[PDB]
């Protein structure tokens, strides 16, 4: 079977990086944090261009996309059932192995319940206790209150989606249900309000386009990419959609006509586009502006 | 010159011995002026009455207006160390939000 493309596939990372874009001014926007007096260097045009190159190298490492994973499966394993200890304790004991050189997902965290059952700690219990003994800067032991739907909607009204996602990465694990819930809610709000520009030149753009492709709702991103004159991006998105859905009518139509460039986007409109009429209109208007002006 | 403000930096009661009056007193006032937008100056006014010394210094200082270069309008362009006679000054360029941390006269 032809393997389903992955998020980390070298081809997917190429396309997702391209559509995301780069902007040294947005990637290195000044942080509102304690400040220090700036330093100054006299540089030639050769040295200045070299410095810009290193800045673009850092912007690449800065824009590294966070993992997109499937929801973890509940841990429900009972190590022992010592019924002799039933009724001798009122509160659960949680035992955490805190050996330094063990990966956190390979640590043994067990719970001795009042009934006497010795079981493995659940996912929510595992993450809480690992914060208490291996604290991570940015993460809190108890789930914050900013992730509540009412609080999240407030952040969306202020157009603070990149923060909602940066907070979701410091707090929750990539495979946790809360992580997937918050990300899918942020991506969904961007679509309805056409706020795709907020996450451009950010590490969160790749996951957003991935989510739309898998959910077959790239229509809005194509319309918005075209209206911003980013039609190379729109074509690459249609390539990614024809890669993760090979047996789709749209992918089979592009093979029949050997479509390339702007042709690929036109094929998508007729075949699988939820709102094909608008993609053609925006694509047509773009062609008219380009042809008329140049 | 409504956009300029005047500040007093010192008021002194100096004395000159005279045969007619013995000890005679004058008021020596040092003032500074500035528009808060890069232009400032100072002068000394002396008189027998304090009110007159204020007018003399205040209108004299408007004739000695330096223009001071501010980096982005909030700080000096670079560290400045100097000795004027026996007074030593060591200024340092600072980031936004640092505030003025200087001799009260320098703050003025």
């Amino acid at each position: 079977e032809v393997k389903k493309p992955a998020f980390m596939d070298e081809e997917v990372q190429r396309i997702l990086t391209k559509i995301t874009g780069l902007d040294l001014q947005k990637t290195f926007r000044p942080a509102i944090q304690p400040l220090k007096p700036p330093t100054y260097k006299l540089m030639t045009q050769a040295q200045l261009e070299e410095a810009t190159r290193l800045a673009v190298e850092a912007a690449k490492v800065r824009l590294k996309m966070p993992p997109v994973l499937e929801e973890r499966k509940p841990i429900n394993d009972v190590l022992a059932e010592d019924k002799i200890l039933e009724g001798t304790e009122t509160n659960k004991y949680v035992f955490t192995d805190i050996s330094y050189n063990i990966p956190h997902r390979e640590r043994f965290i067990v719970v001795r319940e009042p009934s006497g059952t010795l079981r493995k700690a659940s996912w929510e219990e595992r993450d809480r206790v690992i914060q208490i003994y291996f604290p991570k800067e940015g993460r809190r032991v108890l789930p914050p209150v900013i992730f509540k739907d009412e609080n999240l909607k407030t952040m969306y009204s202020q157009d603070r989606h990149a923060d909602v996602l940066n907070l979701c990465v410091a707090q929750f694990e990539p495979d946790s249900a809360e992580y997937i819930k918050v990300h899918h809610q942020t991506y969904e709000d961007i679509d309805r309000h056409g706020k795709y520009e907020l996450l451009r030149s950010t590490r969160h753009f790749g996951g957003m386009a991935w989510y739309f492709v898998n959910k077959k709702k790239i229509d809005g991103l194509l319309i918005d990419q075209i209206q911003r004159d980013l039609v190379d991006d729109a074509t690459s998105l249609v390539q990614l959609y024809h890669m993760l859905h090979p047996d789709g009518q749209s992918a089979q139509e592009a093979k029949e006509q050997a479509a390339e460039g702007v042709d690929l986007i036109k094929v998508f409109a007729k075949t699988e586009a939820q709102r094909g009429a608008y993609i053609e209109l925006a694509l047509q208007t773009y062609q008219e502006i380009v042809t008329s002006h140049s | 010159y409504e956009d300029f403000d005047t500040r007093i930096l010192e008021v002194r009661n100096v004395f000159n011995m005279t045969a007619k009056e013995g000890r005679k007193k004058s008021v020596r006032v040092l003032v500074a002026v500035g528009n808060g937008n890069g232009a400032a100056g100072f002068a000394i006014g002396k008189a027998a009455d304090r009110g007159d010394a204020f007018r003399k210094a205040k209108n004299r200082a408007i004739h000695y207006l330096h223009y001071i270069e501010r980096y982005e309008g909030h700080t000096i362009f670079h560290d400045i160390s100097l000795r004027f006679k026996r007074t030593q000054i060591r200024m340092k360029k600072q980031p936004r939000g640092y505030g003025l941390r200087c001799h009260r006269a320098i703050i003025t």
